[PDB]
């Protein structure tokens, strides 16, 4: 009936607030990068790649969240 | 009053005006196609 | 209703302020800077 | 009227402004004015001193 | 004639009323009314100097000024209660943001051509995720566009409407029995604090606009 | 012998003129432009190249900015 | 040395005595406003407040022309 | 169909608070920034260009839930 | 008909707790500001805007949620 | 219409706990202020205004919550 | 008709955890109040008034919620 | 009218989760107490009263939220 | 009337996560206790009774929560 | 009748994630353990019994949580 | 009877997010491990067992949560 | 028949947000890694493998959550 499409919409709604954790995590990654480079700048060139390493595949698990909404949206 | 100085506003900021005209044309399409709602 | 109204008058004012500021009002104070520094350096 | 309360809030705000910020901004502007004028006068004073020393 | 067009004329007249009548017949001494624009000029100058830091950095210094003043003035005129919001229109602000973004893109393409897309590879990454990091920024590059304006508008729209809604609060708070006139002052001071935060969400948000677009011009002109 | 007699009275007249012609608290940049076109020329070159940063200014004249 | 001398002998000779800048009857039914509120002597922010009242009137009149 | 629009409205409602991390994350970045430049002053123009980049990458993923809420309202 | 407006109201209710983000975020910004000016009194200027700057970035995110509530409330 | 006011009330209920943000936030602000004034004796009068600054426009967000819970409750 | 009072009661129930903030918040204050004297045993009677003032106008925030709960129960 | 007391019960259910804030805060209080007394063992009779009083005063977070249920239970 | 018992059951279901903070709070207490005893190894017998005291009443929050869950289950 | 068992099942569902709390809390114990011996090597005999004591009687909380969930299931 | 299976399904859904606890917990354990091994490079084999110890019977508990969901999907 | 698949969809929705723990922790790991390697550069070869260890066996657990969603979506 009309219960399927309504539940699909509210499910796409609920299945999107999981990016909270990815956002907080990449934020603390940048925070640790800042707290580390300000203590020793001459290591940035070494830690900045790894940092943006630790960034990417820490958001990727969060990137699935809205994706799960997308396939549930349509 | 105020002495005019020939400061470059065209030979520096041309892509910004180009993008402004492009957005004006896009909004022309948008408000001439989606104004029937 | 007034998308064209707002957007067109806004772009008119944008170009107006760009030309106006860049040609009159930044250099009129740069003149004060240069005059002060030229009286200081002499 | 409903929005008249907002006008009263704005009147009270601008009263607080004329009571606190206006004299503080006046003192700041006067301090900068005195500094700029004093240095501008000292430049010409040193110029005249160096011209008299020549 | 439109209220919005007349508001644009108001903005232009106020901008003229900040320099023309300000200048006391071209005096070096720099009168009080001139010190305000002096401070604005200096705080934008020393900002964009350290932001983009290029050997030729002042060339784009005009726009970073005119994008600020418009937002600095159009968000201090509607502060008057009996007026109408100028910048709360999401359409116009988002359109301005899209104009600036597309202009930056065209500038970067005309200046660097193919290599302009080297911004999407920040630094050293392992091979199996080289395109991945590009992706998010791929979509993030244009989310940068829509958000840049959507923030300030969604602030302004959330500001003025706020000062309206709680206004009715103090309107609906003083039409019930007259005994509400006692200790009915803390909502008045609360609306006062709302206007206090309003002035911030105008001026500091204009600053925010300036600093974000300065960083964006840095990214669009230089390749990291 | 006459060179010094001329150059001393030249600086003497300069000092006598500067002692009574210093309206520093009310001087106008229009007068400076009328006496010195170097001001306008330097402003024009600075704007054409874009050197909005004026060197040697911040040290004796504070930037007075918010930050 | 010689540079400062040849500079300040030129910077000084055309400079006007002291003060003197009344510009006759400086007025034009708007200019007075500047002499009363916008000189280095007064420099008080009242006009801003005054201008505020303008909008406080203008929109109100616009209110008086739209809603009421 | 006077039921599915209410459901998509409340779905935009639940998918509105997903910007929670956008309210927190970016801030803690600046936190370390304040803990970074106040410790060592002469790293300001070195940590700030990447601090604003971290802010951009933080409000990027901290906003997609909000645009999901927009497109689910309509 | 008499169901969609109740749902819009409860959606404005559920989307209200999105301002939790700003309340958690701007707080640690001011906290780091106080901590940085405490251990370094003569750097506050260098860090006074950069703190409140981040404020206007986190506060605004909070200013998102409720306005999405407002356009959902009306 | 005889059903919408119940939803208004429960919406004011769910739109009231949002002051969790303020309750955690102003508290941690005062905590950092305590730490600062402790590790620096001669900075109180310099930080306390700014700190209380970082109170006022740091709590209004929470205010928003209950003013929602004031309009959906009564209005 | 029997739904409105049950809804009032569950609304008083759902709005209970707002003072949740206070439940943690004020405690954090005393946390610093302990850390403000461990590394500085001298200054006690100066930080204590500030701490109790912060406690007061932070608990106020906790309340502004349970008085809503009270007046919603009624 | 059998729905009203069931609703009271289910609303009192999530009124007892207000001690979450207590359960965290009145524990971080003793955490800070331990971390402070280990740094200076001699100051024990001075901070323990202080440490507690805060525990008492700050407590009740859950206790005033659990009263709702009981009041709401009866 | 066949709903009041199921409602009591599900309300006991949403009265269980209130010990949530307990499961964290008391735990981190011991964490600080470690940081209390591993930093200054001459404090174990001094603050271990203090530690168990801070544990008991603080867990008592979880005690209250789950016992309310029990009394609502019956 | 056909609804009370579904309610029991969803109640066992909603009473399950309470072990969330312990699921985090216990971990920080080991954290302090790693932060206790890394800077003080010869301290295991003093901290490890205390650490496992805290671990056990804090994980008891999540244990009671999921056994409440199980008994409400059946 | 047609509602009970959908109820079990949504119960398996709600009881799935409990591994949030393990995900945060084992992560703080490894964070402290990195902080300790980087602060004292001569402690690795001294702390590595306990650390991974602190892993297993932490996350296993979180595992228990979703295995409830397992026995709530069919049983 | 039309009631159960929509409930499965919303169950996938509610279960999707379990990657919150991943998004937080698989990034706190790299945060602590950066904080450790910055204050001591030459320990990367000692930690970086073990460090990335602490990533995998964590994030995989979070993965389990959303794959449950798949078996609840289909
Ligand atoms: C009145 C508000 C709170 C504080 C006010 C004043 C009390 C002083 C405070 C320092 C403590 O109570 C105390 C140390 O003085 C105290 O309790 C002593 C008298 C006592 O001898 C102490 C050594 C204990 O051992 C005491 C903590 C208990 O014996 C211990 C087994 C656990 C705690 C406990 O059950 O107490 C709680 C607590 C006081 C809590 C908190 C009391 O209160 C009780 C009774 C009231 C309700 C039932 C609460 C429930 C709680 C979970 O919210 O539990 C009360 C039952
Ligand atoms: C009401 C305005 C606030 C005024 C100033 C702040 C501090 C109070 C101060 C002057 C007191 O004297 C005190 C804090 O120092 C104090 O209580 C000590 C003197 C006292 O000796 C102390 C050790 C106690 O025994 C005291 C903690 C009681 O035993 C305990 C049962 C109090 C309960 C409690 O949580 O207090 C709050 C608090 C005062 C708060 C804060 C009080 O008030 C109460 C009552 C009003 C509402 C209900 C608030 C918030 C929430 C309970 O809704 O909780 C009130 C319930
Ligand atoms: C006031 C609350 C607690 C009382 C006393 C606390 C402090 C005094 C102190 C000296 C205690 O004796 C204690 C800390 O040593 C203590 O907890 C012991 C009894 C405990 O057995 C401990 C020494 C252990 O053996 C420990 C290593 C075990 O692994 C642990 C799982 C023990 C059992 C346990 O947690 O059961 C609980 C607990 C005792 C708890 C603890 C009760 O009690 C039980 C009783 C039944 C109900 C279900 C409660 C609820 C639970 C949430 O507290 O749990 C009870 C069911
Ligand atoms: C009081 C609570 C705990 C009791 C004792 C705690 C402390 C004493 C201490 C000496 C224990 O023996 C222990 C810490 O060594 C311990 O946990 C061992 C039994 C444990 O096997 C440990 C040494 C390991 O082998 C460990 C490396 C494994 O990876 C770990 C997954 C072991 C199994 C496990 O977690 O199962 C649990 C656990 C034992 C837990 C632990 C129970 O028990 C089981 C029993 C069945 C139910 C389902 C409970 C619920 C769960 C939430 O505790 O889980 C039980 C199902």
């Amino acid at each position: 009936m009309q219960l399927v499409l309504a539940a699909k919409y509210i499910g796409a709604g609920i299945s999107t607030i999981g990016l909270l954790g990815a956002g907080i995590g990449i934020a603390i990654v940048f925070a640790a990068l800042i707290n580390g480079v300000s203590r020793n700048p001459s290591i940035k060139d070494t830690v900045f790649p790894m940092a943006i390493l630790g960034f990417a595949l820490s958001e990727a698990t969060g990137l699935f969240c809205l994706m799960v909404s997308f396939l549930l949206l349509f | 009053m105020l002495k005019r100085f020939p400061t470059p506003i065209l030979k520096v900021y041309w892509p910004f005006f180009v993008a402004g005209a492009a957005v004006y044309y896009g909004m022309s399409k948008a408000a001439d196609l989606s104004s029937n709602t | 209703f007034y998308f064209m109204n707002q957007l067109t008058y806004g772009f008119l004012l944008m170009i107006t302020l760009l030309i106006l500021f860049s040609q009159f009002f930044l250099p009129m104070i740069l003149r004060l800077y240069v005059s002060r520094l030229f009286i200081s350096k002499l | 009227n409903d929005e008249s309360i907002l006008l009263l809030t704005f009147l009270g705000f601008t009263g607080l402004v004329a009571k606190y910020l206006a004299p503080a901004y006046k003192d700041f502007a006067d301090a900068r004015m005195k500094k700029v004028s004093d240095v501008l006068n000292a430049s010409r004073n040193k110029h005249v001193e160096a011209v008299k020393d020549r | 004639l439109t209220t919005f067009s007349l508001y644009t004329i108001i903005v232009l007249l106020v901008i003229t009323s900040l320099y023309t009548l300000t200048n006391n017949n071209n005096k070096i001494i720099g009168s009080r009314w001139l010190i305000s624009q002096e401070a604005i000029y200096d705080t934008i100058m020393n900002m964009t100097k350290g932001q983009i830091g290029g050997k030729n950095w002042g060339l784009y210094f005009p726009m970073i000024f005119t994008l600020f003043m418009f937002i600095f003035i159009a968000n201090l005129i509607s502060m008057i209660p009996y007026s109408f919001a100028l910048s709360a229109h999401l359409v116009f602000i988002i359109s301005l943001s899209i104009v600036i973004w597309l202009g930056n893109t065209i500038l970067g393409l005309y200046k660097h051509g193919w290599v302009f897309f080297s911004l999407f590879v920040p630094a050293g990454t392992p091979l199996p995720l080289v395109p991945l990091l590009v992706i998010i920024e791929t979509l993030s590059y244009f989310a940068r566009a829509i958000s840049l304006g959507l923030r300030l508008g969604s602030n302004i729209l959330a500001g003025h409407l706020l000062m309206v809604i709680l206004a009715g609060l103090t309107f609906n708070f003083m039409l019930i029995n007259l005994f509400t006139l006692v200790f009915g002052f803390v909502p008045l001071a609360m609306i006062l604090a709302i206007m206090m935060l309003e002035f911030a969400i105008g001026i500091i948000q204009g600053y925010v606009w300036a600093i974000l677009t300065a960083s964006y011009l840095k990214d669009a002109v230089y390749l990291h | 012998e006459s060179l010094v007699s001329k150059e001393l009275k030249d600086l003497q007249s300069t000092l006598d003129n500067i002692q009574s012609a210093r309206p520093f608290d009310e001087l106008t940049v229009d007068d400076l432009t009328k006496i010195k076109p170097e001001i306008d020329a330097k402003v024009e070159e600075m704007v054409k190249k874009g050197k909005w940063d004026v060197p040697g200014y911040k040290d004796r004249f504070g930037n007075l900015n918010v930050m | 040395p010689n540079a400062k001398r040849i500079a300040n002998v030129v910077h000084f000779y055309k400079s006007l005595p002291q003060g003197p800048a009344p510009a006759i009857k400086a007025n034009t039914r708007l200019a007075r406003y500047k002499a009363k509120y916008f000189d280095g002597d007064n420099a008080s922010g009242k006009p801003l407040w005054h201008f505020a009242l303008g909008i406080i009137a203008f929109g109100y009149s616009m209110e008086y022309y739209f809603h009421l």
